[PDB]
């Protein structure tokens, strides 16, 4: 399919949004189960 | 003109060899009285007690010190941050045992390199120039005001400031090591990244530049006698560079803009300084690197060690040696 | 070992999937 | 430019993501199960949280010998009953 | 002119004074390896190889 | 903790502080989106 | 224009990513070295090795995970899969620290294939090949601190292990044991690598601060073309302006360039012979007259005795865990302390 | 779309805002945006304490830093700082979050629906950079606004409540201050003090008297020179002296926060009249000091005397002489002997530390908060995990004292490097080579050789 | 007009493969308790 149909700005938002969640699980991870000294 | 006038001008004269102008009022006579007690200091300055504990440490040469060992021995826990100018001292000999060079030094040491900085905007608005030298210089000034000023207020004594001696500054990054754990915190960690990376790309531009210089000499001599001062055409073929570079990575990774990658060379190392003097003014006060002494725990309860561990116990060694007569309760508090 | 088939289908299942769409033009290509 | 497509066509394009939609998914999930079954415990020797001493030792499984290392570390397993 | 790290180069294009060049540092290494020997027999003791051989010296 | 009848509201409050950042975000969002004119 | 100059045009492409004959040795060697650190990072313990967690699986961050070197009892052993140690086990090999010497020696070749891809790239653009050249420094600080120091110790054991926290510790024992700090070379190496940043910066802000107005914006980017003849700064205005502030100036951009190429690159060589020193316990540990003084003299104290005092306190207190195949038992009794700590 | 790309504004987006510089409607609309955002922050971030808030815990075992500054105006409070209500913290949140809908309603108009710029609409409204008179005015108005806000915290303290008084006789508590200190000798003294130790400048005020007297001053300065600055236009030595365009004024600016950054750091870091340790924790001099006071309790208990109990130093273990005499506290906190605290004086006497009242009148609630403080000092990683770098995971605590001490000095710092920045900038665009060197008129070139 | 699969596909492919694979196991990791 033809190149430029979905908006670069909107692949970049969701992208962002993504690597935003799975740092965010990661740092949860510290407080949580291994690695969290409890 | 009068005499006002005449002695502003030639202050503020685009002529002079070495620029004065206002900031070298205050520069120059600060840096002299500085560096003067210093070097008098390094050679001859009896024992100081550093940690107010009535053990003075010997700094200087003639008191059986070479280059490596010697230093100007920060004054003394006694004192705190308290101001210990010579006029407080009832004699010399008190002022000496008491550590006073140091903060003479430090002090006019600290108001003469800002105003270095403060010296280097005003010259290059003499000249014409864009103004943010003095912001690249901004990053080592900072640092140099956070191990000399800023950790020692946090600390509340100077006798915590950086030595000014060679392993004297090793001492210091010890010490710093086992209360602060400064390797674990991200920003020596930029710091780090800062310096690596900055001596990465000095490297690197130096050789693509030299890598790329046009052919303009024999064999015989020397390419740099290629190049004459003041030239008005480019020394080096920037787009030979770029072609290998960007085939050494990929094109999109390299720079095709000489002011684009300059400034990418100056902000750099220049932002990395600043996040290393960040940490040391932040764990001035006592936000420490990363704790992750016993993070990782097995079923049971045992204790999983991690490299994070080992790192605590090397710490664990310094922090129960380090001033080894000065604490008296179990908890090193400042 | 049953889990390397529960784990390794995923995979393989994208791979015959885009093997499936990608499949005339890389006909075309080769 | 060097003759393959931009990026920036490739990643808009609605096929581009028709593709990957499943196959990031696919991935994803299988290097989740990878953890989740247990294999990866398996595959590389990783201790499990119950798997690093036996109920009363305390003396950490460390290789000491060079060429009858293996036999130990299986030795070192065995002793957890 | 040469610069004082090309000083050498001039020896390229000259197989006699290259060989020549080689010579004398082949008669400075030779030189070194007899003044060598001869500073360690200067300084050696032989009167116990058990607790005081060569290699304690 | 907050009084009894805005429990209900915990979690969002448990997020509130964050809201400032995501206009930094959204900056860049809105910038993307007129392609850094 | 047979079948080796066929492919010689093939690997020579001019693609995304260019090839080239290095480039065969390069990608594997690169591609297996990275590949192996996130695997290791990320699955692999160093539970019989070391007796420590290491990787996410085991609950490690990023900070703490690490491909850690082999056991001691491994001494040099390069550790092959197919070796007398593993003898084709992937599992024990794993367990046995494989891994590190995978790393380490894939690693080794892929630096030298990325500098072979340096004077390969260069020689067909037809540039000189002082890109490479200024790579020798890092190569050789790798091969010193990953190759030869632990060549010259017991064992890889001893080697840096492949990780953040690990690298931490690597500084720290450096500075216990061998006093590190004290060694002219790494201090020489230091002010290579700090003179090479601040090179970076001044020139890199002395550039954009003398730039020419080329343009009409106050966003100076724009105004520059990549193929202009021109200067795009005044040499002669950023001449006078370090003159008059420092005393002296670059005059010559070559040799500034030059310059910028020999101090980090100098600064790094002199930080791996230094290493190759400590691979045989040659260290600057002490000054002898400093410790015959002390000695006699019971009031007699510098910051170099200071220091020593720490290292021993490191020594003590580290080795026991750190160095778990000796067996170190230290009572309380016999570890160093001073007042209350 | 006017001025909203790099050709027409010169300014690349990423130094977009600097296209706002004459277009006072839209920038009226990012300040009073901005406004709405450090609004909601405090409001919402209030809020969030109040949930995670449990009021038998100590705030500052809690990670709290607003609802400290709550409480030391008196509100939520009784004695020795005990959380007695929580509502007023509540009304202070939702109130400040209400406010920030209409402030980012304003902002959001002027931004992006209002006038684009401000002149052609309202002489009043609208201004000119280079106008001093009206720029005068403006900072007038504000100074008179800033003035306001100072008599509200007097107000607060004399009329409505009163502050907390960690000072107050019998124990820390909510009082009201009746009698501020008026004198200029004392208010104007703490101004002429040295920053170093045992003066410690404008951070060394110590009682709310002069703490109230001082705002009182404030107050009345900055609403006359409010006055002043309305009424009147630079002078010729100012405008000599000065770059007078906006960013410019913003560099000025922005040094003054630098200046005040470094203040709050040094503020939060050593003072506890203002900063009460029953709601920010102990300082780090009272920490210390604290452990000494708890060791030499403990000891004499044990039957040593405390006052010529010789250390391994020759110095006294517990207590010791400073430089000018006065008995203070042995072992490294001998620097720390300017700290000054109400579980510490009734201890001291003329000459310093009292060695019949150490012996004789140290009370429980004193040893109480020696060992209290001592271990709540100000030291913590990252991660928030209690203690010395060397401190096993266990304890979840870092000091307000040190988040708030560390951001600040983060904030000042990278501030006084935007003033460096927005100064050099301001000075070579109003001379007119910000943009680079001209060619055909290079400065240089035209000054004799250095030699 | 533009090919598929090219060096560079490859390249991409062989880093991104795993590095997606990876970053679900380590997802997955962040759920492990003791
Ligand atoms: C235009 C300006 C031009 C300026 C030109 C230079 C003029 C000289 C400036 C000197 C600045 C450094 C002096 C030392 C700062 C210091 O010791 O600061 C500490 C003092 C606090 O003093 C402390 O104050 C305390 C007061 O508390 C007392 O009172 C309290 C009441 O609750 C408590 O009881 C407490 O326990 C009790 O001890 C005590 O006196 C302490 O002994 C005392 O040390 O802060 C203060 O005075 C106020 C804070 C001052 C700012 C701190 C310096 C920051 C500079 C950073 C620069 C970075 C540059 C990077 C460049 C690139
Ligand atoms: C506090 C942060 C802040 C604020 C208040 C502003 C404000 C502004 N910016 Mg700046 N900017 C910022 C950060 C900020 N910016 C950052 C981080 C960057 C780098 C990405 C930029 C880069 C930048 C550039 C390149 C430009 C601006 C411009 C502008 C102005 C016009 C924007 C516009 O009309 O677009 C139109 C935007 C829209 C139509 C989308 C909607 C925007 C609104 C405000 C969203 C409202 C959301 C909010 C939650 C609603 C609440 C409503 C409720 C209260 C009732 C405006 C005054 C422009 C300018 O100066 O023009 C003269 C301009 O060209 N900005
Ligand atoms: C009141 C404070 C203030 C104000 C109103 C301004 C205003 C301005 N600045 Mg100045 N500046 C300031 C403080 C301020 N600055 C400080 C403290 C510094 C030192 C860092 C600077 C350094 C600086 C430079 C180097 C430049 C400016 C420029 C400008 C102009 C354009 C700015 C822009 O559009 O950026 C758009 C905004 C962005 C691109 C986003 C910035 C991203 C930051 C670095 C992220 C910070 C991280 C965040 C806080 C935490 C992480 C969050 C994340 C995880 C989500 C504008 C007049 C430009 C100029 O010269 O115009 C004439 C310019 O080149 N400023
Ligand atoms: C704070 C800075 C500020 C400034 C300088 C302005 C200035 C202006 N506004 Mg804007 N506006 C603001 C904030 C501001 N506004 C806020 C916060 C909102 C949301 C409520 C708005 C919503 C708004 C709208 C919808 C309109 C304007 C308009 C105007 C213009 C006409 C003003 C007028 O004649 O009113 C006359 C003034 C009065 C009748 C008296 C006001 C009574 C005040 C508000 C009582 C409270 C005073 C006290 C100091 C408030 C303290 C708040 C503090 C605690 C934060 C003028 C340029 C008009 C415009 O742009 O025309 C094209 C217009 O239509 N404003
Ligand atoms: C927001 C605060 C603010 C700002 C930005 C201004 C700005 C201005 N004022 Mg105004 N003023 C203010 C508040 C303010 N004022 C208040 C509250 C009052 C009532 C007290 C006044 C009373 C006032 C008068 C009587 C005059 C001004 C004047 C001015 C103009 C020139 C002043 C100048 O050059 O200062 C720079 C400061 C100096 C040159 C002082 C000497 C420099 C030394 C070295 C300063 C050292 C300070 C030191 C570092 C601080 C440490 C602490 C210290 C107390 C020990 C300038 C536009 C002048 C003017 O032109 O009016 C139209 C003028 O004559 N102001
Ligand atoms: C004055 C600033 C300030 C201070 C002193 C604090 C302090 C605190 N916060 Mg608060 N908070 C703040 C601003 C602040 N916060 C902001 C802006 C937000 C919105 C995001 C919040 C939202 C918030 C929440 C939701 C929570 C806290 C919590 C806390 C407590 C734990 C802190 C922690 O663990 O941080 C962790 C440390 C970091 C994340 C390090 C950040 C490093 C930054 C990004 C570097 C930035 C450098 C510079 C600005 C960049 C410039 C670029 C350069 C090139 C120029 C502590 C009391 C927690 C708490 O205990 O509540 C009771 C909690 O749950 N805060
Ligand atoms: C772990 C085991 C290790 C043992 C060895 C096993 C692997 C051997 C090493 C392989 C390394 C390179 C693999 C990818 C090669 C490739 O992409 O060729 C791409 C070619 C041609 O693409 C064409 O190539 C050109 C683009 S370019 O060459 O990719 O730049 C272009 O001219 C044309 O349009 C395009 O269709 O297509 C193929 O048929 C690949 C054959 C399989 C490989
Ligand atoms: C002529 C003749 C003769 C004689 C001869 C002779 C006598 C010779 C001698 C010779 C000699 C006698 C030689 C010597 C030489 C030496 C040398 C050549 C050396 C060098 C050295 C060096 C080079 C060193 C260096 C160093 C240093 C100093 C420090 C440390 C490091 C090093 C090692 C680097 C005869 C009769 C026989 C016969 C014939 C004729
Ligand atoms: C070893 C080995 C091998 C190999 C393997 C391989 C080859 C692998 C690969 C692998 C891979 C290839 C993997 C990957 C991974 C990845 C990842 C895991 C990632 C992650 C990321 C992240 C996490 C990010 C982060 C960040 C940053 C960095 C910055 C920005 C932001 C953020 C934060 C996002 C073989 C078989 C041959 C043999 C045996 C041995
Ligand atoms: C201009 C501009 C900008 C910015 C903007 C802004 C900054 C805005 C802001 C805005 C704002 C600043 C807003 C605010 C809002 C708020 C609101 C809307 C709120 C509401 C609230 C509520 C509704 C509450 C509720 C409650 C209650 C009442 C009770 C308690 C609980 C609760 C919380 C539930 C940007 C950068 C984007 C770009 C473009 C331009
Ligand atoms: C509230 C309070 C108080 C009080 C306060 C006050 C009363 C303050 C005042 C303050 C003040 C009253 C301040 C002032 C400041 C000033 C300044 C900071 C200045 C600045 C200046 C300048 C910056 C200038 C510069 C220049 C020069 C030097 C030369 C020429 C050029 C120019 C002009 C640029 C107290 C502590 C009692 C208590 C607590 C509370
Ligand atoms: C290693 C490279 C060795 C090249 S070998 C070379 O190859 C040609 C075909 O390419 C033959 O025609 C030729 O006879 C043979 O010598
Ligand atoms: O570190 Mn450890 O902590 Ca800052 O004080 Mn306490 O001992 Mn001492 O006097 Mn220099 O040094
Ligand atoms: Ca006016
Ligand atoms: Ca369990
Ligand atoms: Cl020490
Ligand atoms: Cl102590
Ligand atoms: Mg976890």
């Amino acid at each position: 399919s033809e190149g430029g149909r979905i908006p670069l700005w909107i692949v970049a938002t969701v992208a962002g949004m993504g690597v935003i969640v799975i740092v965010g699980l990661f740092f949860y991870g510290a407080y949580a189960g291994l690695g969290s000294s409890l | 003109a009068n005499l006002w006038e005449r002695f502003c001008n030639w202050v503020t004269s685009t002529d002079n060899r070495l620029y004065v102008g206002w900031f070298g009022v205050i520069m120059i006579p600060t840096l002299l009285a500085a560096t003067i007690c210093f070097v008098i200091a390094f050679i001859a300055a009896p024992p100081v007690d550093i940690d107010g504990i009535r053990e003075p440490v010997s700094g200087s040469l003639l008191y059986g010190n070479n280059i490596i060992t010697g230093a100007v021995v920060p004054s003394s826990n006694a004192i705190g941050l308290h101001f210990y100018p010579i006029w407080e001292a009832a004699s010399l000999d008190e002022w000496l045992y008491n550590g006073g060079p140091y903060q003479l030094i430090i002090f006019h040491f600290l108001l003469g390199a800002s105003c270095y900085m403060g010296r280097q905007w005003e010259l290059s608005y003499r000249l014409g120039m864009r103004p943010w030298i003095c912001v690249a210089y901004s990053a080592p000034l900072a640092s140099a005001f956070a191990v000399f000023l800023i950790y020692p207020i946090g600390q509340g004594s100077f006798s915590d400031g950086m030595p000014l001696g060679i392993s004297g500054t090793f001492n210091f990054m010890i010490v710093f090591q086992a209360e602060h754990n400064i390797l674990m915190h991200p920003f020596h960690q930029l710091g780090v990244a800062g310096v690596f990376g900055g001596a990465l790309f000095c490297a690197m531009h130096g050789s693509l530049v030299t890598s790329s210089l046009i052919r303009e000499t024999t064999e015989t001599e020397s390419a740099n006698y290629g190049y004459k001062f003041g030239q008005e055409e480019e020394t080096y073929n920037i787009v030979a560079a770029h072609g290998y570079f960007g085939r050494l990575i990929f094109q999109y990774a390299s720079f095709n803009n000489s002011r684009s990658l300059h400034f990418f060379l100056a902000a750099w190392p220049v932002v990395g300084v600043w996040f290393a003097a960040l940490g040391i003014s932040t764990m001035a006060f006592n936000l420490n690197g990363f704790n992750f002494n016993h993070s990782v725990i097995d079923a049971k309860g045992n204790v999983i060690n991690t490299w994070a561990d080992i790192i605590n116990r090397a710490n664990l060694g310094m922090e129960v040696m380090h001033e080894r007569n000065a604490h008296n309760f179990p908890l090193d508090l400042a | 070992d049953w889990r390397v088939l529960v784990v390794l289908l995923p995979v393989l299942l994208a791979a015959g999937w885009a093997v499936r769409n990608i499949l005339p033009y890389a006909v075309k290509q080769v | 430019t060097t003759g393959e497509r931009p990026f920036s066509d490739i990643i808009t394009s609605v096929r581009y993501w028709v593709i990957h939609s499943i196959t990031i998914p696919a991935l994803f999930i299988a290097g989740w199960l990878f953890v989740s079954t247990g294999l990866a415990y398996d595959v590389f020797g990783t201790p499990r949280p119950d798997s690093y001493y036996a109920q009363e030792q305390r003396s950490i499984p460390l290789v000491t010998d060079r060429f009858e290392a293996k036999q130990q570390v299986e030795t070192f397993l065995e002793q957890l009953k | 002119g040469l610069p004082w790290y090309r000083v050498h180069t001039v020896l390229i294009n000259d197989p006699g004074r290259l060989i020549a060049a080689h010579l004398m540092h082949t008669a400075l290494v030779a030189g070194w390896a007899g003044s060598m020997a001869l500073y360690e027999l200067a300084t050696f003791d032989p009167s116990d190889p058990v607790l005081n051989p060569m290699w304690r010296q | 903790k907050l009084p009894e009848a805005y429990a209900i509201f915990d979690p969002l409050v448990d997020v509130l502080p964050v809201i400032p950042v995501l206009f930094l975000a959204l900056a860049f969002v809105w910038q993307a989106a007129v392609g850094f004119r | 224009r047979g079948w080796f100059d066929i492919l010689d045009d093939w690997l020579k492409r001019d693609r995304f990513v260019f090839v080239g004959w290095s480039g065969i040795l390069l990608f594997p060697c690169a591609y297996l070295a990275l590949g192996g650190w996130l695997t290791g990072t990320t699955f692999v313990t160093s539970w019989y090795t070391h007796g420590l967690a290491s990787s996410y699986l085991e609950g490690c961050n990023f900070l703490t995970v690490a491909v850690s070197t082999p056991a001691n009892s491994m001494g040099h052993s390069l550790l092959l899969l197919w070796g007398p140690e593993a003898q084709g086990d992937f599992t024990r090999w794993c367990q046995l620290g494989g891994l590190w010497t995978f790393i380490a020696l894939h690693g080794a070749f892929g630096l030298i294939g990325f500098m072979l891809r340096q004077f390969e790239i260069a020689r067909l653009v037809g540039v000189r090949p002082y890109n490479a050249i200024a790579f020798s420094a890092p190569i050789a600080v790798f091969v010193s601190v990953f190759l030869i120091y632990p060549l010259g110790q017991s064992s890889w054991f001893f080697a840096p292990s492949f990780g953040v926290a690990a690298i931490f510790r690597f500084l720290l024992f450096f500075q216990g044991f061998h006093n590190w700090t004290l060694n002219p070379f790494h201090m020489m190496g230091v002010a290579g690598v700090l003179g090479g940043a601040l090179l970076c910066a001044i020139h890199g802000a002395t550039v954009e601060n003398t730039l020419f107005q080329d343009g009409e914006g106050a966003s100076t980017f724009r105004a520059f073309n990549p193929t202009q003849a021109e200067e795009t700064y005044s040499m002669v205005t950023a001449n006078r302006f370090w003159s008059q502030i420092f005393g002296i100036a670059f005059s010559n951009k070559r040799w500034l360039h030059f310059f910028m190429l020999f101090v980090p690159v100098t600064g790094l060589w002199m930080s791996a012979i230094g290493v190759v020193g400590l691979a045989l316990n040659l260290r600057s540990y002490d000054f002898i007259s400093q410790e015959i003084r002390a000695a006699e003299d019971p009031e007699f104290e510098t910051f170099y005795t200071k220091n020593l005092l720490l290292n021993e306190g490191i020594r003590a207190w580290m080795a026991p865990q750190d160095q778990p195949h000796e067996n170190f038992v230290f009572p309380e009794e016999v570890l160093p302390r001073g007042n209350a700590l | 779309a006017t001025n909203r790309d790099q050709e027409s504004s010169g300014f690349a987006w990423w130094a977009g805002n600097a296209r706002l510089i004459n277009l006072s409607g839209k920038l009226l609309g990012a300040h009073v945006a901005h406004a709405g955002l450090i609004v909601f922050w405090a409001g919402a971030m209030t809020l969030f304490e109040l949930a995670h808030f449990i009021p038998e815990k100590p705030m500052y075992e809690q990670g709290l830093i607003l609802i400290p500054h709550i409480a030391t105006l008196g509100w939520g409070v009784g004695p020795g700082g005990e959380v007695v209500d929580t509502f007023p913290f509540f009304v202070v949140g939702v109130v400040h979050l209400i406010s920030s809908a209409v402030l980012g309603f304003g902002g959001v108009y002027h931004a992006i629906r209002g006038p684009e710029t401000l002149e052609e609409y309202s002489s009043f409204f609208g201004y000119d950079w280079k106008d001093k008179n009206k720029m005068t005015t403006i900072l007038g108005f504000h100074l008179i606004v800033l003035g306001i806000g100072a008599l509200l915290l007097v107000a607060k303290a004399m009329f409505f409540g009163g502050l907390y008084d960690t000072w107050a006789p019998g124990g820390g508590d909510v009082r009201v201050i009746t009698n501020p200190t008026l004198d200029p000798r004392v208010i104007f003294g703490y101004l002429l003090k040295s920053p170093f130790g045992g003066e410690g400048w404008i951070v060394s005020v110590n009682n709310l008297e002069d703490v109230v007297g001082g705002h009182i001053w404030i107050g009345l300065i900055c609403i006359a020179g409010g006055i002043w600055h309305i009424l009147t236009t630079p002078f010729g030595w100012a405008r000599r002296a000065f770059i007078w365009s906006g960013e410019a004024y913003l560099s000025y600016s922005l040094g003054a926060l630098s200046m005040m950054g470094f203040i709050a750091t040094c503020f939060v870091w050593f003072n506890n009249t203002v900063y009460p340790s029953e709601f920010y924790g102990p300082t780090g001099p009272e920490a210390s000091q604290a452990q000494a006071m708890t060791f030499l309790i403990r000891d004499q208990k044990l039957g040593a005397n405390v006052g010529s109990a010789q250390g391994p130093t020759g110095l006294g273990k517990y207590l010791m002489r400073s430089p000018t005499g006065e008995i203070i506290f042995g072992g490294e906190t001998m620097r720390f002997w300017d700290f000054r605290g109400p579980w510490l004086e009734p201890l001291r006497g003329p000459n310093g530390l009292d060695l019949n009242k150490i012996k004789n009148d140290i009370q429980p609630w004193q040893e109480r908060r020696a060992a209290e403080y001592m271990t709540h000092a100000p030291l913590g990683s990252l991660n928030s995990v209690g203690g010395v770098a060397t401190e096993i995971n266990s304890v979840n605590f870092v000091s307000p004292r040190s988040w708030l001490a560390t951001s600040h000095f983060v904030l000042a710092f990278f501030f006084l490097v935007g003033h460096l920045w927005h100064a050099g900038r301001a000075r070579a665009a109003a001379a007119g080579f910000e943009k680079g060197i001209d060619r055909e008129s290079e400065p240089v070139l035209s000054m004799p050789s250095l030699d | 007009s533009y090919p598929i699969f090219t060096v560079r596909w490859v390249a991409v492919h062989t880093l991104a493969v795993p590095t997606i694979f990876f970053l679900g196991a380590i997802a997955a990791m962040q759920f492990i308790q003791r």
